[PDB]
RNA sequence: ACAGCUGGUUCCAAUCGAAACAUGUCGAAGCAUGACCUCCGCCGAGGUAGUCUGUGAGGUAGAGCGACCGAUUGGUCCUGUCAAACUCCAAACUUACAGACGCUGUUUGACGCGGGGAUUCCGGUGCGCGGGGUAAGCCUGUGUACCAGGAGGGGAACAACCCAGAGAUAGGUUAAGGUCCCCAAGUGUGGAUUAAGUGUAAUCCUCUGAAGGUGGUCUCGAGCCCUAGACAGCCGGGAGGUGAGCUUAGAAGCAGCUACCCUCUAAGAAAAGCGUAACAGCUUACCGGCCGAGGUUUGAGGCGCCCAAAAUGAUCGGGACUCAAAUCCACCACCGAGACCUGUCCGUACCACUCAUACUGGUAAUCGAGUAGAUUGG
RNA sequence: CUGUCCCAACGUUGGGCCCGGUGAACUGUACAUUCCAGUGCGGAGUCUGGAGACACCCAGGGGGAAGCAAAGACCCUAUGGA
RNA sequence: CGAGUGGCUUGCUACUUCGAUGUCGGUUCCCUCCAUCCUGCCCGUGCAGAAGCGGGCAAGGGUGAGGUUGUUCGCCUAUUAAAGGAGGUCGUGAGCUGGGUUUAGACCGUCGUGAGACAGGUCGGCUGCUAUCUACUGGGUGUGUAGGUGUCUGACAAGA
RNA sequence: CGCCACACGGGGUAAGAGCUGAACGCAUCUAAGCUCGAAACCCACUUGGAAAAGAGACACCGCCGAGGUCCCGCGUACAAG
């Protein structure tokens, strides 16, 4: 009768095309519960490693004992919010109403912007506070950076630009907490919104694999038995039935495959640092060795080294948090063994 | 943002159909019309069933693609639509000279046109557009 | 078989057994019912069963609903009880079934039903006033187990 | 047809647009009465069910609305009286009121407690083997009681044997 | 090479215009002879597509069968059923002849007769009547109109369904069908029903919906009860002789059996229905009370609900519509063909004049679509 | 015994892709951006109703054109052939 | 006994194609139906519990691996929450396979005088084509909206 | 064949359990009205998505210069582009 067997490969991620900005972009951000507060900071994948701990699951009968778990190194110094955009609330979803920006800008931000000369703060504030005044403003977001520049590894000095959300407070006291934030210089560090233990939610864009088949894009068989000699191998049994007398979206096909945006959820930092001590012997294979601001994040991350990866407080947390777990070991040992 | 209406319809408590064919009517006339208030127009009928319909022509689709709108500000704007001969040059001229609006964006008033209102003293099965589009899936913008 | 195969009157009059052989015996049992050695007229109260469409009702209905009607009477009055029913009608349609091909189709003989024109008697009952209620529902399950719906008058009873 | 309420010397009725609030010195209770072409009024101190329609589905609302009115007279000068007798038989229940929620604790062994949240103004009060839902909507108080009794529901098991919950047991 | 088989066979126009059936045929993918189409010549006054009456032919529907016939009930005459190959009856209708009327013919020569040329002998569909078959967009008859060979208007599309048969052009009025938008004309009138989006689907392979069921709602009638207070609900009482008798250790309203009787009274059963081992205890009849107006039983009609499960995307063409844009009963005003009316030209037929079939003048309500084919001018 | 399979991976060589040069053929009533249904000689890109659809170009695997290629070998028929 | 729905079996018809619409089984890949095997929420019980039996809502997901046979079917084994059924030209041969049917060779049984036959068995016995259109997977170039950079929105669409 | 991550919860219903409740003084889950209730529906989460023709929003820069192409060195990209 032809048992059962599930699609091959999963219909959400779709189209499957190459990605528009290698930046990423959240299309979700974590709901308003405590002080006001930045929604996500970003950084710089640089490699592997592996880490011992001490199990922090009470529930664990290995609570208490070490344990040998792998971490993903990614340099993430200090950005920089150079502004606060509003929301106006319209009957159309939100729509941006104005930004505040600032003075002290990085001596490089000119190399992806074209930098104010001159802005009006106070009065762009106006507008802000008449509208919540009024009541439409509706979420708080931060236009955010980073300083490529800081990090060595990166050949990149041309600074990557992405906006984020702020939340928690009040409309109100939040408006307040970002506009400070912003009207100094906008120097924020992965502790000014994270704690190690805490779980995030690391996007970015895929590895880049280029064109390639059903077989590996959506896991299909290959040919097998005798119908891998015919002069078939890796090609598909149909595009579909005489009728529909067409080719549906839904059969796999040869296609663009990586260079995806993903957002990998529920990812635990093991440890927020700064320093040479997740660095490796010889260096990061293909990036370099590290030494300063970083962030150690349980198990793999989206993407390729040199490749922006961004955070947020995991919107969909499935267990509770363990602030700071107890590091005992962090692999020096090379990487090219 | 801004439209030259000739006419400003008040489609609060009103029959949809009814205020839509007239709007798609005088459209086909040269009236630039604009209907306010579509979220809390009104059709009749079991909810139940009135909401089948709408849900239904949402699965509906394909690769060519089936798309309906789910907001009452389109529902409304297709229905005309649908009294309009939209492939044609003069149909596509007045189709495209009537746009719908939640609320009022406006400062005049709109007027009613006759025939097209509802009593709800004495009907207590019909539908708000808003809630239809509500139990679409659409976020309450309004 | 299906009722469906037969119920209609869509054929000539198929009954003259001295062209037609073969033909299978009634299932019908008994046509007289109760007490037979009373009068019909001996009785205050007198329902039949109309059948409402003309139709054509293979012995087998007849006797099934024929059965299951009369047990009923026999159940809510005794078997020796008061009240004599009566089936007036009986199967003179030969039936026939094509059981080749189109290839000399004409059947071969089946069964037999009766040709009954819609506002006619099927079924006649005579009783008391008393046990009418039973002789009702004596019908009831009597017009189930035939084609046609039926209709149940007092023809007479100005008793209620 | 036309039927007519006057209004108790302690009851206070008013009415805005569809709704009819009536207040007394036990509670106050807003109710919505709509149905086609039947208008409710006040008269000064007589309630007024009206309708040009004499049709057996317009004459059952306005059969329904009266009584719906006249309760709220009893509800908000005596008010609505649900008692309730918990009862258990290996297991120790224990039934309290956590704020604004009667709750239920180890029902035939259970570590969860079960919980049902109460009905508008609706007073559920406990004397140890009893509970009395009381207030001025009927409608509020007699689910409330109901809610009680149902949250002990149990299907998979024999409930002519399996019998522990809190029960019904005076209806107004 | 032969082929009864498939393919092809070249310019304009005007008049007429089929057969897809009969008989015979090694005949059924063909022919011949008829039917029928066409053309020519002849004859010379009748003709008969309709109707009415008259004189005849007839046994299908229907009916009936102590009128034949053969079927087919029961009972101590009575009582229950049938017929393509039955009939004591018996139509409608079909049909011979004749008269009348209508229509038609005697310069358009009918009717008829003789001769040349065909095509045709795969038909189909609607409706009526059928026979066969579970059925079929099935098979096979028949009458008829239509498709084929028939446009144009309507029906969403769509040979045969409705209107309609049609020279060109033009003005006008309708037909079928339609008037909320798409889309020309009514968001027309008086009224009632429907709350299912039933429905918005003449006919249909195509538009389903059935047996059974329905305190959904609407309308109509009939019997009975009732302010001497009905129907229901609440309260009240439901009393003794005696646990009826027997049965039996016991049976005491209430296992079974037979009776089913009289006191008190305003009621109250030899107990209708549960309850106990049996008593207990709980109701029903039955009476009273409170209350206060209609109540109960039954017959018929209307719309609706249920019965109701199928495969890429739901549907009345779509939109969408609820005192309707639904349904039914009536009404009003419109829209809407190439039809009907109307002006002009054209073709053909005939008449007058004429050598002409060249002009000119006239007649057509009773001329103007067409495949095969016949005829004919260019 | 083993990549036949579980269950696929990496690699090698020649193509495949871009560039110069050379340079055909199959096929073509017309129109043609299609899908969903419906309809129709009952298996429609083209009819009806809807939905969808800015043009052009590159690579792909071949769902559809009842794709192309052969006046069906199957079946019957012919007063055919061997 | 009576009333139906379906269109999966079979049968009937001969409308559709004979200037050709590739067979059965299988395989691979995508969509679907519900008359639901499992999973969720429920009703009944000859419902103590436990394990069941029957029924309702429900199509989100799942429904697997093997032994004989070309088999579809079915039989069998061991696992399982369960190892459900049907549609898509009995989905899918310009995808594969070619085991069965159904060429030309050959044997056996049967029938036949014989050639030879078989709604018997058996061994062997081939799988074309460079994609114009359209369709979907991905990748570009332009026009439109009307100078540039950066950041957004979210009608809509997909998911298990 | 290794390793990492992949909810709860809300909202509205079905079958079902009920509440107040009339036509029908009672009774009744329903006729109006209401509380609950499925792995199923919406939301939630991920993905795409200014060509959405109502063809969008905000900030800044610039119209004689903002910016872009070319070019050169190369990959976190890549069959051409
Ligand atoms: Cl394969
Ligand atoms: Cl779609
Ligand atoms: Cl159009
Ligand atoms: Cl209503
Ligand atoms: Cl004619
Ligand atoms: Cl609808
Ligand atoms: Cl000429
Ligand atoms: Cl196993
Ligand atoms: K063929
Ligand atoms: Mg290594
Ligand atoms: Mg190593
Ligand atoms: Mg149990
Ligand atoms: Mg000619
Ligand atoms: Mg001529
Ligand atoms: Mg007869
Ligand atoms: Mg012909
Ligand atoms: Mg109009
Ligand atoms: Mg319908
Ligand atoms: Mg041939
Ligand atoms: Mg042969
Ligand atoms: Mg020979
Ligand atoms: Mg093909
Ligand atoms: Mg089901
Ligand atoms: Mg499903
Ligand atoms: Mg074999
Ligand atoms: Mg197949
Ligand atoms: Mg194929
Ligand atoms: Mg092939
Ligand atoms: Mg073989
Ligand atoms: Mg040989
Ligand atoms: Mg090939
Ligand atoms: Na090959
Ligand atoms: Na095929
Ligand atoms: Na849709
Ligand atoms: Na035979
Ligand atoms: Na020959
Ligand atoms: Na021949
Ligand atoms: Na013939
Ligand atoms: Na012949
Ligand atoms: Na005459
Ligand atoms: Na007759
Ligand atoms: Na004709
Ligand atoms: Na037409
Ligand atoms: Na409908
Ligand atoms: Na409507
Ligand atoms: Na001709
Ligand atoms: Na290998
Ligand atoms: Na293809
Ligand atoms: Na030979
Ligand atoms: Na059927
Ligand atoms: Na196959
Ligand atoms: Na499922
Ligand atoms: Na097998
Ligand atoms: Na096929
Ligand atoms: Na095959
Ligand atoms: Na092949
Ligand atoms: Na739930
Ligand atoms: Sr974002
Ligand atoms: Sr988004
Ligand atoms: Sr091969
Ligand atoms: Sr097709
Ligand atoms: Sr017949
Ligand atoms: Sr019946
Ligand atoms: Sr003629
Ligand atoms: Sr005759
Ligand atoms: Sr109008
Ligand atoms: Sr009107
Ligand atoms: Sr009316
Ligand atoms: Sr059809
Ligand atoms: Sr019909
Ligand atoms: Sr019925
Ligand atoms: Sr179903
Ligand atoms: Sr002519
Ligand atoms: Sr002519
Ligand atoms: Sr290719
Ligand atoms: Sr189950
Ligand atoms: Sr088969
Ligand atoms: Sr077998
Ligand atoms: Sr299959
Ligand atoms: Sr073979
Ligand atoms: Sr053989
Ligand atoms: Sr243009
Ligand atoms: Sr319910
Ligand atoms: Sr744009």
């Amino acid at each position: 009768p032809q048992p059962s067997r599930p699609r091959k490969g999963s219909l959400g991620f779709g189209p499957r095309k190459r990605s528009t900005s290698e930046t990423p972009r959240f299309n979700s951000w974590p709901s308003d519960d405590g002080q006001p507060g930045v929604q996500g900071f970003a950084g710089y994948k640089a490699g592997m490693t592996h880490v011992v701990l001490v199990n922090d699951e009470p529930n664990s009968p290995r609570e208490g004992m070490e344990e040998t778990v792998p971490v993903t190194v990614i340099e993430t110094p200090p950005m920089r919010a150079v502004a606060l955009r509003a929301y106006e609330d319209t009957p159309y979803g939100q729509r941006p109403l104005t930004e505040v920006w600032t003075d002290e800008f990085h001596s490089e931000l000119d190399r992806t912007l074209d930098v104010p000369e001159d802005h009006d703060p106070d009065a762009a504030e106006e507008q802000i506070r008449d509208a919540h005044e009024a009541g439409d403003l509706g979420d708080l977001r931060l236009i955010t950076h980073t300083v490529p520049d800081a990090v060595p590894s990166v050949p990149k000095k041309k600074p990557d630009v992405m906006e984020t959300r702020v939340g928690g407070g009040s409309v109100s006291d939040r408006l307040d907490h970002a506009l400070d934030i912003v009207e100094d210089g906008g120097e924020h560090a992965m502790n000014d919104i994270f704690r190690a233990g805490e779980y995030a939610d690391v996007a970015g864009v895929t590895k880049g694999k280029g064109t390639q088949g059903p077989v590996k894009r959506w896991g299909v068989q290959k040919r097998k038995g005798k119908h891998a000699r015919q002069g078939w191998r890796r090609r598909i049994g149909n595009l579909g039935p005489w009728n529909p007398s067409r080719v549906r979206s839904t059969v796999p096909q040869q296609g663009q495959t990586g260079y995806h945006q993903r957002t990998e959820l529920n990812k635990r930092l093991i440890d927020i640092g700064e320093g040479d001590e997740p660095t490796v012997d010889g260096g990061f294979v293909n990036y370099g060795e590290v030494d300063g601001p970083y962030t150690l994040v349980k198990g793999s991350v989206p993407g390729p080294d040199k490749r922006l990866v961004r955070f947020r407080p995991a919107v969909r947390p499935n267990d509770q948090p363990r602030l700071d777990p107890e590091v005992r070991y962090v692999s020096n040992e090379s990487n090219q063994g | 943002a801004e439209f030259d209406a000739d006419v400003i319809v008040d489609a609060r408590d009103c029959i949809m159909g009814r205020v839509a064919s007239q709007v798609a009517e005088q459209a086909l006339d040269g009236e630039t019309v604009a209907v306010v208030n579509a979220e809390r127009a009104v059709i009749t009928g079991r909810e139940e069933q009135i909401v089948e319909k709408y849900e239904k022509r949402v699965d509906i689709g394909n690769d060519n693609g089936y798309f309906y709108p789910k907001r009452p500000d389109g529902i409304f704007k297709r229905t005309i639509r649908g009294m309009l001969p939209h492939k044609k040059q003069r149909g596509r001229e007045a189709f495209e000279s009537v746009r719908v609006y939640l609320g009022n964006p406006y400062d005049e008033d709109g007027e009613v046109l006759d025939g097209t209102s509802l009593d709800r003293l004495s009907n207590i099965k019909f539908v708000t557009l808003g809630e239809i589009s509500e139990t679409l899936g659409a976020n309450k913008t309004w | 078989k299906p009722a469906s195969m037969y119920r209609d009157i869509d054929k000539p009059a198929y009954t003259r057994r001295e062209y037609i052989t073969g033909i299978p015996g009634s299932k019908i049992a008994q046509h007289k019912m109760g007490r037979k050695q009373k009068d019909a007229d001996d009785y205050p109260v007198q329902i039949s069963l109309i059948v409402e469409e003309t139709v054509q009702l293979r012995h087998g209905s007849l006797e099934a609903s024929r059965l299951s009607a009369n047990r009923h009477l026999i159940k809510e009055l005794g078997e020796e009880g008061d009240y004599k029913m009566t089936l007036r009608k009986f199967p003179h349609q030969v039936l026939r079934e094509n059981k080749d091909g189109m290839r000399a189709a004409f059947g071969k003989i089946v069964g037999t039903a009766a040709r009954v024109q819609a506002g006619e008697q099927l079924f006649t009952a005579y009783c008391n006033v008393e046990d009418a209620e039973h002789v009702k529902e004596a019908f009831r399950r009597a017009y189930n187990k035939i084609t046609p719906s039926c209709r149940i008058k007092v023809e007479r009873g100005e008793e209620l | 047809p036309r039927v007519e309420l006057e209004i108790p010397e302690d009851v206070d009725a008013e009415q805005d647009h569809l709704d009819i609030t009536v207040e007394g010195d036990n509670g106050s209770v807003t109710r919505r009465l709509w149905y086609p072409d039947i208008d409710v009024s006040v008269d000064g101190d007589t309630v007024v069910i009206e309708s040009d329609e004499d049709n057996a589905k317009t004459m059952s609302t306005i059969g329904t609305f009266q009584s719906h009115i006249e309760n709220m007279f009893h509800g908000v000068t005596e008010g609505w009286e649900y008692g309730m007798e918990v009862f258990y038989s290996h297991f120790p229940m224990q039934v309290n009121v956590e704020g604004d929620e009667v709750v239920i604790e180890n029902f035939l062994g259970e570590k969860a407690p079960r919980r049902t949240t109460i009905h508008g103004d609706t007073d559920v009060e406990i004397d140890g083997e009893e509970l009395t839902v009381s207030g001025p909507d009927i409608e509020a108080v007699g689910q409330t009681a109901a809610d009680i009794e149902q949250l002990t529901r149990i299907n998979d098991k024999d409930v002519r044997v399996f019998q522990d919950g809190v029960y019904i047991t005076r209806k107004p």
